[PDB]
């Protein structure tokens, strides 16, 4: 079970990274 | 009793990282919304 | 008459403790360990004012889940003197009373208990409860629990010092440091390093401390206070060895990093050690401090000492060392002031260099009240070897010649300095804009 | 705050009253014992 | 107590009887004098290297302990591998736990990096590391916690041990549904 | 236990044999060495280095203390530094950690000061002073035996080299006499270094004069060892110029990276 929690947390981390990068790009373009 | 402590410490690391990242993303979303 | 005022004080303190527990609960829920540090700023004010009545009511209300902790905490607490207007402080309501208390709140309660048992000259019971608390904390593993654990280790050390059994806990502190540096905590690491250095100093075990400091790495995110403590201990350890200049620099950093208002004793400590080290370095510390009110009468020994070092008079140096001798020894510096006593010449030679761009050695001998000019010759050569003075000896004419002044600006030093400072400023900005939280959607 | 109650302050056993309590600027040179500058000039002139 | 310099100093002497008590004393007193012994870590490495020494494994264990305490986890891991059998897997101690976790992590990293490689150039794996990981597999199975053994087997890409743990189960169809679910779940490599 | 008593009696008999051997006007310097070699293995049994205070048989610790003291005397008298330092390594613990219950030795101060003088002679001033910290205060200015290391070091700190060289004549114990020579050679290297770093083109009223040599030629070999040009008689250049670094080339790549990093941190989203 704890293996499933572990993989879930790791994929959550990847998704958070993707979203953070996308928001930085969005802010940079919204300035323009 | 089997390898729990290792799973536990590693999940603790991921949890700390993900919490910090969520706070960063919240701030960043607030700025972009403004 | 004063009993009613004391009662109102107790009620307001009970409400305040309610507030701290609320803050800890918020911190534990919300994934913000730093939110406890709010709960951990008013500890000195609480301790300076706590009372048995407040402690009894707090332990009664907060520990609704009657557990072996309650049985271990109540008996030490004196019961109210036939209290009749008791309001039965009941912080925990319904579900909260039934549910188990949070690890962090319980740790904070044990902290208030041990502090109160410390203010009273009752060390054995305090030590007992403190071992219990240490066992409790070590058993668990949590973040805000870790932040409180920091001050729990500080208070464990304070009690073990007040019982003069500092050695026996070295291994516990060591293993705690190991786990911390394995788990990636910052404040805990700073606290445990500082405590280990304090333990090593208490028994003047300097070589071991030197190895320890040289091998571990101070985390770069601590308080002002833990940075001050680390810096003081490293300064002391160097000054005890022979690296005077770095000791001077670390000390001044510490004194510049201490709390502004409180820590009168701390400022006293650093200032006296700074005076001694500078004197050991051939410079003259400035007279401004000595007349400051918080350090006026605490340095008179050093005031006389400098008055002696300038106008070097071994008679006067001996008079002042002898008279104010036991005091020097008490401070923990005597060894250094002795190291001075045979270096009183150095001030004079540095003065001679600053004042003169070239002087005959015989003139130096006349000026330093020395024997034949060979002694002054040798002292000057050794000096220039040490790096305290910049010159070149040339006996074929028989004069020591100071080196010219070089232009610092034309070199690349200014670029380097401004680059470092610019980096610091940009980092300040990035941190500052990071710290922002926009929770209006809280 | 983090009052360094660990570190002790100075004892107030003696606490002798201030001798003069002057507060102007202190300065280091005031400790030195000179010889009444006029006197040094006069001695110079006598010796030339 | 304190100082702890002699027990070091009683090591150069070429008498392989004083060396042994010095070694055991350093073990007993490492936890509080790892720093000092770390300054003198070259000696103990030399002693381990010398195969003549009977108690070489104890020296390797002590060297790993001090390196681990230092912070340099790769050297500590290597020499802990060198400790051989004395690496008692069954100690409820901080050091043993952290080192085994580091070992599982390194083995997983090596296995993943090696899977996506030709059979010509597979990076060799330490036998001591393999033994330690298999011991941890055995411990996990014996505790009966099948899920953890399956997960470590997957992360390490080991299909043999995965197969074992799959069969030796009291809930075969249940944990088989578990396995299929995990396969269609957040594991990506095709 | 019976076995413990028997081994303790054997060890004590061996120690008595040694003390009888050493107390002789003219020791043998070899049988004693082999004897210490064998005794090292004997002390192994009786808790050679106990790990905790746990007050044990006073006789065992006292025996080990005497064995260490005689071993150290043996090492020095045999002109072997490695042995002296090895022995002192444990002896300092024995003297310091266990003295809360064990009574002090009669040769405590002499031999601590002996080690301090060794340290001084080995150009380790930092260790010199770290050790000076350990001891109490009264012994420092009261004990003639420890007065020598501290006073000689004070003389060296004050630059006074004549006083140290003449101070040989007064000594606390004859054992030190070997290390007075090593201290003298150490300070000779120190004065050579002072002269090299200091001064410009030799002089100092001729080398041998301030080198305190009985013969003018005695310095030729030492000058040969060091990197001295050996110019005219008693005229050797130390090259104090240090090449006088003046060349400058405007390091640019570093500066360009620095500036682009300023711009990076300036424009990134934080």
């Amino acid at each position: 079970d704890l293996y499933s929690r572990y993989k879930k947390l790791q994929q959550e981390l990847e998704f958070l990274e993707v979203q953070e990068e996308y928001i930085k790009d969005e802010q940079k373009n919204l300035k323009k | 009793s089997g390898l729990r402590q290792y799973y536990l410490s590693k999940i603790e690391e991921l949890q700390l990282i993900v919490n910090d990242k969520s706070q960063n993303l919240r701030r960043l979303q607030a700025q972009r919304n403004e | 008459a004063a009993e009613h005022s004391q009662r109102e004080l107790d009620t307001v303190t009970l409400e305040d403790i309610k507030e701290h527990v609320k803050q800890l609960e918020k911190a534990v829920s919300g994934k913000e360990p730093r939110f406890v540090l709010r709960a951990l700023r008013m500890l000195p004010s609480t301790s300076r004012r706590l009372n048995h009545y407040v402690l009894y009511k707090a332990v009664q209300g907060f520990f609704t889940s009657n557990n072996a902790t309650r049985d271990f905490l109540l008996p030490f607490l004196e019961e109210p003197m036939d209290t009749e207007a008791d309001l039965q402080f009941r912080p925990r309501t319904g579900k909260a009373a039934s549910t188990p208390l949070l690890p962090e709140v319980e740790a904070y309660l044990q902290l208030l208990v041990v502090i109160f048992m410390m203010n009273s000259k009752r060390y054995k019971e305090a030590q007992k409860i403190s071992d219990d608390l240490m066992q409790k904390i070590s058993t668990q593993n949590r973040r805000a629990l870790d932040l409180v654990a920091a001050k729990c280790y500080y208070y464990h050390a304070r009690v073990y010092e007040f019982l003069d059994k500092l050695d026996v806990v070295r291994s516990f502190l060591h293993a705690r440091l190991r786990t911390a540096t394995l788990r990636h905590d910052a404040d805990g690491q700073a606290t445990l390093l500082n405590l280990l250095l304090r333990n090593y100093l208490h028994y003047s075990l300097y070589d071991q401390a030197e190895k320890l400091v040289s091998k571990s790495v101070f985390p770069e995110q601590a308080n002002n206070n833990e940075w001050a403590r680390y810096l003081y201990y490293t300064g002391r350890i160097k000054a005890i060895q022979l690296e005077y200049s770095e000791a001077r620099r670390t000390m001044t950093n510490a004194l510049r990093k201490a709390p502004q208002h409180t820590a009168v004793g701390f400022k006293q400590t650093v200032h006296k050690l700074l005076i001694v080290v500078e004197l050991l370095l051939g410079e003259i510390p400035d007279r401004l401090q000595f007349r400051q009110p918080s350090l006026k009468r605490s340095l008179m020994p050093y005031f006389l000492l400098t008055q002696a070092v300038r106008t070097g008079n071994l008679a006067k140096f001996n008079q002042v060392l002898d008279q104010f001798g036991e005091k020097f020894q008490a401070d923990g510096t005597y060894t250094l002031i002795i190291r001075l006593r045979h270096n009183v010449i150095k001030t004079g030679v540095r003065m001679i260099s600053l004042s003169y761009s070239r002087i005959s050695l015989a003139d130096i001998a006349q000026k330093l009240q020395l024997d034949s000019p060979e002694d002054a010759e040798f002292i000057v050569a050794k000096a220039i070897r040490d790096g305290v003075i910049e010159a070149s000896i040339n006996h074929e004419k028989g004069y020591v010649q100071s080196k010219e002044m070089i232009d610092i600006y034309s070199t690349r030093e200014p670029q380097l300095a401004f680059h470092q400072r610019i980096s610091f400023c940009l980092d300040i900005h990035n941190m500052s804009v990071k710290a922002m939280r926009f929770p209006p959607k809280s | 705050d983090d009052e360094f109650e660990e570190f002790p302050a100075e004892d107030w056993a003696g606490l002798d009253e201030d001798e003069d309590a002057h507060v102007w600027e202190d300065n280091w040179d005031d400790d030195n014992v000179e010889d009444d500058f006029s006197n040094q000039l006069r001695a110079e002139l006598e010796k030339h | 107590i304190t100082s702890a310099a002699g027990i070091i100093s009683l090591l150069d002497e070429d008498e392989p009887q004083l060396k042994e008590f010095a070694l055991h004393k350093l073990n007993a007193v490492v936890n509080d004098f790892w720093a000092e012994i770390s300054e003198s870590v070259d000696k103990i490495e030399v002693l381990y290297e010398d195969e003549g020494f009977r108690s070489r494994q104890f020296a390797a264990l002590v060297a790993s302990k001090v390196f681990y305490h230092l912070g340099a986890f790769e050297e500590s891991l290597n020499y802990a591998l060198g400790a051989g059998d004395l690496f008692n897997v069954n100690d409820n101690s901080e050091y043993v736990e952290t080192i085994i976790a580091k070992c599982i992590d390194h083995y997983t990293k090596q296995c993943v990096e090696n899977a996506d490689l030709p059979e010509g150039e597979k990076k060799p794996i330490d036998q001591r590391l393999e033994g330690i990981v298999n011991k941890m597999f055995q411990r996990c199975l014996d505790d009966h916690k099948y899920k953890q053994a399956i997960g470590i087997a997957l992360e390490t890409r080991r299909l043999d041990v995965f197969e074992k743990t799959i069969l030796e189960s009291n809930d075969v169809p249940g944990m088989l549904a578990y396995s299929l679910k995990l396969c269609m779940s957040l594991m990506q490599n095709k | 236990a019976a076995t413990s008593g028997a081994v303790l009696q054997a060890a004590t008999g061996m120690y008595e044999q040694l003390k009888g051997e050493w107390n002789r006007k003219s020791p043998n310097l070899s049988k004693c060495g082999e004897e210490l070699g064998r005794l090292k293995l004997v002390l192994l049994e009786l808790n050679f280095l106990p790990t905790t205070g746990t007050k044990l048989t006073k006789q065992q610790l006292i025996l080990a203390r005497d064995i260490l003291e005689i071993g150290a005397q043996w090492s020095i008298l045999r002109k072997d530094i490695p042995s002296f330092e090895r022995y002192m390594a444990q002896l300092k613990c024995y003297y310091f950690d266990y003295k809360e219950q064990l009574p002090e030795s009669a040769y405590m101060h002499q031999l601590l000061g002996l080690n301090l003088l060794f340290l001084l002679s080995q150009n380790r001033v930092a260790e010199f002073h770290t050790e000076l910290e350990r001891l109490p205060a009264k012994d420092i200015q009261t004990n003639v035996y420890i007065k020598h290391p501290v006073s000689l070091e004070q003389y060296l700190m004050e630059g006074s080299y004549n006083k140290v060289f003449l101070a040989k004549g007064n000594i606390p114990a004859e054992s030190y006499t070997f290390f007075i020579d090593i201290l003298l050679d150490t300070i000779r290297d120190e004065i050579a270094g002072c002269i090299e770093k200091a001064y410009e083109k030799i002089l100092f009223t001729e080398a041998t004069r301030i080198l305190f040599f009985n013969t003018p030629k005695k310095m030729t070999d030492y000058a040969k060892k060091r990197g001295w040009v050996l110019g005219p008689n008693n005229y050797y250049s130390f090259a104090s110029q240090q090449q006088k670094p003046e060349d400058t080339t405007i390091p640019s790549t570093e500066l360009a990276k620095q500036v682009i990093e300023y711009a990076r941190q300036l424009e990134m989203i934080v």
